[PDB]
């Protein structure tokens, strides 16, 4: 109840902090992925347009 | 206009689908065999 600790010296430290900000933007083509460059498949994809 | 399906586009950049190329000519490659198959000696035999 009558004791206190007080520092007598210090130190300067440098700390690194890594944070992501953005990721890879991506685009997807519907006709190339679904229908393998075929005209018969693309005539049925229009109903799913 | 076909990709956005709206007949009307505002300001910006858009990615479009493929409507450019179309095939016009056909290529057929087959091995050159001329021996007619023995359909007469198999289907119409003397005794099945
Ligand atoms: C705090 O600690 C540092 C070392 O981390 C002490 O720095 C020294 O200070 C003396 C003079 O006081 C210099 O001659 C030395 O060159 C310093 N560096 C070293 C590595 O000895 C400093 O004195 C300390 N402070 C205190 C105990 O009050
Ligand atoms: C495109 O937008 C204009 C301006 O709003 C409008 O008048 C026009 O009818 C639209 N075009 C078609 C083909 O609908």
């Amino acid at each position: 109840n009558n004791s206190i600790a007080i520092p007598t010296n210090f130190s300067i430290s440098v700390t690194t902090e890594v944070m992501p900000v953005s990721m890879a933007k991506t685009s997807v083509d519907c006709t190339m992925y679904i229908c393998g460059d075929s005209l018969e498949c693309s005539n049925l994809l229009l109903q799913y347009g | 206009k076909c990709t956005t399906k709206s007949f009307n586009v505002s300001k910006g950049i858009y990615q479009t689908s493929n409507f450019r190329v179309s095939p016009v000519t056909e290529v057929v490659r087959f091995p050159n065999i001329t021996n007619l198959c023995p359909f007469d000696k198999v289907f119409n035999a003397t005794r099945f």
